[PDB]
RNA sequence: GGUCAAGAUAGUAAGGGUCCACGGUGGAUGCCCUGGCGCUGGAGCCGAUGAAGGACGCGAUUACCUGCGAAAAGCCCCGACGAGCUGGAGAUACGCUUUGACUCGGGGAUGUCCGAAUGGGGAAACCCACCUCGUAAGAGGUAUCCGCAAGGAUGGGAACUCAGGGAACUGAAACAUCUCAGUACCUGAAGGAGAAGAAAGAGAAUUCGAUUCCGUUAGUAGCGGCGAGCGAACCCGGAUCAGCCCAAUCAAGCCGAAGUGGCUGGAAAGCUACACCUCAGAAGGUGAGAGUCCUGUAGGCGAACGAGAGGUCGUUGUUCGUGAAACGAUGACUGAAUCCGCGCGGACCACCGCGCAAGGCUAAAUACUCCCAGUGACCGAUAGCGCAUAGUACCGUGAGGGAAAGGUGAAAAGAACCCCGGGAGGGGAGUGAAAGAGAACCUGAAACCGUGGACUUACAAGCAGUCAUGGCACCUUAUGCGUGUUAUGGCGUGCCUAUUGAAGCAUGAGCCGGCGACUUAGACCUGACGUGCGAGCUUAAGUUGAAAAACGGAGGCGGAGCGAAAGCGAGUCCGAAUAGGGCGGCAUUAGUACGUCGGGCUAGACUCGAAACCAGGUGAGCUAAGCAUGACCAGGUUGAAA
RNA sequence: GUAGGGGAGCGUUCAGUCCGCGGAGAAGCCAUACCGGAAGGAGUGGUGGAGCCGACUGAAGUGCGGAUGCCGGCAUGAGUAACGAUAAAAGAAGUGAGAAUCUUCUUCGCCGUAAGGACAAGGGUUCCUGGGGAAGGGUCGUCCGCCCAGGGAAAGUCGGGACCUAAGGUGAGGCCGAACGGCGCAGCCGAUGGACAGCAGGUCAAGAUUCCUGCACCGAUCAUGUGGAGUGAUGGAGGG
RNA sequence: UGAAACAUGAUUGCCCGUACCGCAAACCGACACAGGUGUCCGAGUGUCAAUGCACUAAGGCGCGCGAGAGAACCCUCGUU
RNA sequence: GCGACUGUUUACCAAAAUCACAGCACUCUGCCAACACGAACAGUGGACGUAUAGGGUGUGACGCCUGCCCGGUGCCGGAAGGUCAAGUGGAGCGGUGCAAGCUGCGAAAUGAAGCCCCGGUGAACGGCUAAGGUAGCGAA
RNA sequence: GAAUUGGCUGUAAAGAUGCGGCCUACCCGUAGCAGGACGAAAAGACCCCGUGGAGCUUUACUAUAGUCUGGCAUUGGGAU
């Protein structure tokens, strides 16, 4: 059959003990330099596309 | 004629149902579970009263010789003491007076033995 | 849905007269019948009026607002009146046209 | 103050817990009906001039349905009817309507293809012919069976009727008889009804006098492995009531009395003050509750023209299962009479008695219920039909099985315009009494998900509570008692079932909601209670009235017991008279009808569950084989006879 | 105090009767520290938006946690295992509200007796064009075999029929049968077999031995000429 | 007397099927399922031969989740 | 070892020593055959065949072979006698009537198959009291 | 079933996480292993019972298709 198989329903809260580990970072924005939107550290403007210069395309 | 059950299974349910307080999850949100908590809350409650008074003779007991004892006595001999003065014959609120009014306790304790020995 | 058969499909009055709302609101007010629809007991007479936005989409240009047009109600008016009260209506007979009959209440006209 | 030491103690909650608030989910609940169930009554056949039931079509736009049918959502005519109509559809356009549409009645005319289907073929609605009439288009005939001939027949009907054939489970606590049954099922025939029917009868009175149906007789007579169990008829009451003939008023429809003001409201038919009608205060509708607003109702009118022989063998039926067993019936062999004739009256005979068989047709009371109307201490959406409509979706090769699904508002006034969004969705504005009714629209429980708040929780071993106390918060039945929450202490082995014994590592169950089980019937038996009569007490069927109940004594129960029975009788059976058994008297002592109830019996019998048995049909489109007709096997190796 | 017996009552619907109640608001729902010996009842507030309490009596499909009960809704397992052959994929460019996932280009890799091509059966419009963007597509989707509308299918000779017969089916008239019905010669139906007149190209977005273009063949009916005479069966034979 | 047959002209040619999928996400398998389905065509090079095996034309397709990681253990392989 | 061989089988746990087989043997069957399907003196298959054929049963290439026991059951044949059905046959017994007559019961002998009985038959059941294991093989 | 679901010993219907006594243990997860939860799955397919069922035997009982058989019809005429 579905050999193992749970031995009774889990609590509301034993299911909840659970995922208190689930809750998402928020991302650390910082601001662009220019345009001054906030913007992905290491990574490319996605307003300016600045990282100093403009590399990425209006 | 035809005679559902309606609003009288409800009702009957929300008794029970709201019997059930601070009845840890299931055994206060469902009925089956809730009403069958109630059943050995039968035997508790019931059982309890021909038993509080079991645990509270205890509580003075305990009290009227941690002072009877205070002096040089102990509950065993000092209240066949009391006995002994028929005169004496409160037991009851004789733990109290024990407690708050230590010049009254002593006062019954040397009584005693002074209707002792 | 049953619908409008209580009555029996028939208008006690015609789609010209004039009626007076008794009941309902616009108690008393009058004017000509436009509109008799017998089976669902509806009425159109100049009296109540409502403020409808024509639902025209794509509809060449359109600009579409809010109307002005009459709203139908059922036996909420009493067909015909005379002595400018409602009246029931009752002595008939017939006239230069026997090929009819009339109808009349206290008074006789209609 | 500070520093050092020793003590003690709180605070943070990643997540959880309880309680409150607010929501989502979901559909219980209440109210409601456009939909069902039953009983009463009514009505009761359709079809070769082609049914029943279907295929394909007809619409300005049409997929579903509806009505029709190429003269196609309709064509003529007669009547009725008077503003409207233009089907459900909720839409636009075109239009049609007093030289009265529409709609309702009632007759005509059209009515493709299939279907008994019938020109011939056919795997239904397709494919192919022929003869005749003919402008060709187009018309019509072309089946088998009875009859000169007209004319009749083949098919289809929910249940009811008769007939031919006819189970088993089951009971009898097993089983072969017997029971279940001649029921279920198959088949044939028929009608609105059938069947039966005018006596070679039943009965014991020298009576009744076609048939059928209800009551009763009676659960008596009797049948029965005389077990289980099966079970008459006469009489009498009642429905209804005939015998005759052969052969030698309901549908269409029309008319139809009697109110206003003020008040509450979003709206009054509600309140209030005066008034009216009433052979019509039955009922439905109208912005909430209606005699007098509408439709109606009592009552009146109301059409061209439309309905109303014996036997022997084998067996069998009736209570009749072989028994002493008659009579009826018939497959097989046989085979009579006829008045100083024939059958029978339960073997058989005489005597006595009732009736005349071998030809026939026959109203009426009886049955059922597809259809219709009325009604209901019937349902009202897990109910009620399976269907608020669908035998559809869906499942099956097929026979076949087979759903769930309701609710804006009084009325669309169904949300113009603006905000965010591609949209979905939402927020405003506006309508509305109400959006604390918005179209994933009456109420909107519970499980279940979530947000916020209050009191808590990170040395703890816990059926989850309970009793006690302290802390915190709050105090509309509630500040004086409490409500909520919590800390610590004590105590504490879920529920049900089945058991000698359950926390039990024994059964059942995820949680909630709704559905879900001792009933119904029989003139049946037996008892408790109660009512009416009371030494008497009751009706059944039916009858006539019924927005009511009287009539109806046929019959039943008390009233005598005893006995195998004849029969005798307050006595009686044993026996030849003395003992007893059963019964009266006992000092005393009645019932019976109806009702509620306890229980019994016979029915599915508290509910749910079998493996199996029986009947009729559906399947070889999988698979096992057969039969007819077709197809397929690169390339290499070896190397037989001759 | 278990099986069981006896007693008194609570509640639910329906019905008769009494007193009534309600849009300044019924039933139902929801909250609550009150009341009664219990079943249960009431008051107040909130919701609700129309019917409804109490009392006496009558009838009941009348009271639930259990039945691996029935129908429905929602949970746990848990965001877990899976996303259906280990024939790979990369970049650029384009469209778009939004694309790893659509389109274009250029490469890569997989099949190649096939994972190419043509039919059959079976399915029906799935085909083509333009739109679409709920649900289906095990993920996206601006795309699709999905949704909407319109279009598309063309045959004297290809298959079939108006021709043939096999098994088998049926079957006037015949043989049998409790019914229904069971068999049965000729005849008839019946391919999977027999018989029979065309090829080569072009080309709609979508058809092609069907349409067009070129050239051909078969039957039938008529006219013309030739001819100058028989024509020759549901039958025989030959043959197929 | 005006036959059958040939020829040369003409007129004539009916009904049904013919789209698309069709060894497959379009058919049978409840699913756009690793299965099942009858017949025909089925290239080249190399290898005795071949409808084998390897590569590849034509043509068709990369199989409707994707990206990282590089542990235990499990499956399918290589060497020892 | 088993089976001779090719072949066949438990679709979804058995492929094999299973089944089939060529070969052998017993027996049935006279031809509307035995035999079998069927409501049926219909039809039909056997067979449009005809005994070197068809049915049934067992054994299983080929080879050397294959014994002893017919008491019992069966099958074939014999068959005096015993028993045995319906029926034929009417005495004997009883009923009713006055009577004629009409009606109950019921033998002897006789009466089919079969059963008892006699013999036979083993590639018939079967055994190794009806006999008791010839060959060959042997803890397979 | 609901769970706020430890270890050892003992007790308990005789193999206890929720009984007793002692001991260990801060709260929540992830990847992993399978001793326990008399773990799941199937109202045990063994066994007994049930005056249960069914298939199959046979010299169990009973009947019957079929079948042989005597009498009777269709069924006659001539002889010993
Ligand atoms: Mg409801
Ligand atoms: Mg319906
Ligand atoms: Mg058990
Ligand atoms: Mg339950
Ligand atoms: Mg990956
Ligand atoms: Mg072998
Ligand atoms: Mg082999
Ligand atoms: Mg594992």
């Amino acid at each position: 059959a579905k050999h193992p198989v749970p031995k009774k329903k889990t609590s509301k809260s034993k299911r909840d003990m659970r995922r208190s580990h689930h809750a998402l970072t928020a991302p650390n924005l910082t601001e662009c330099p220019q345009c001054h939107g906030k913007k992905l550290s290491h990574h490319i403007c996605p307003n300016c596309g600045y990282y100093d210069g403009r590399q990425v395309l209006a | 004629p035809r005679a559902k059950t309606g609003i009288v299974r409800r009702r009957r349910h929300k008794k029970v149902l709201k019997r059930a307080k601070g009845f840890w999850g299931s055994r206060s949100k469902q009925y089956r579970n809730a009403f069958q908590t109630l059943l050995n809350a039968a035997t508790y409650e019931y059982r309890d009263r021909r038993n509080k008074k079991r645990d509270f003779r205890r509580l003075w007991i305990q009290r009227i010789n941690a002072g009877a004892r205070l002096h040089g006595m102990n509950y065993s001999t000092f209240i066949n003491g009391l006995k002994r003065a028929n005169i004496d014959l409160n037991r009851k609120v004789l733990a109290d007076i024990a407690a708050r009014e230590p010049e009254a306790f002593k006062a019954l304790v040397d009584a005693s033995r002074n209707a002792r020995q | 849905p049953s619908a409008g058969s209580h009555h029996n499909d028939k208008l006690h009055f015609k789609k010209g007269d004039t009626v007076i709302v008794l009941s309902g609101k616009h108690k008393g007010q009058t004017g000509k019948v436009l509109l008799a629809l017998p089976r669902d007991q509806k009425v159109v007479v100049e009296g109540v009026n409502v403020i409808t936005k024509n639902v025209k989409p794509s509809m060449t240009n359109p600009q579409g607002g809010q109307e002005q047009r009459e709203l139908a109600l059922h036996a909420s008016k009493v067909a015909l009146v005379d002595p400018e009260t409602g009246k029931a209506t009752r002595v008939r007979k017939q006239i230069v046209d026997g090929k009819k009959v009339r109808v009349a209440v206290a008074s006789g006209k209609t």
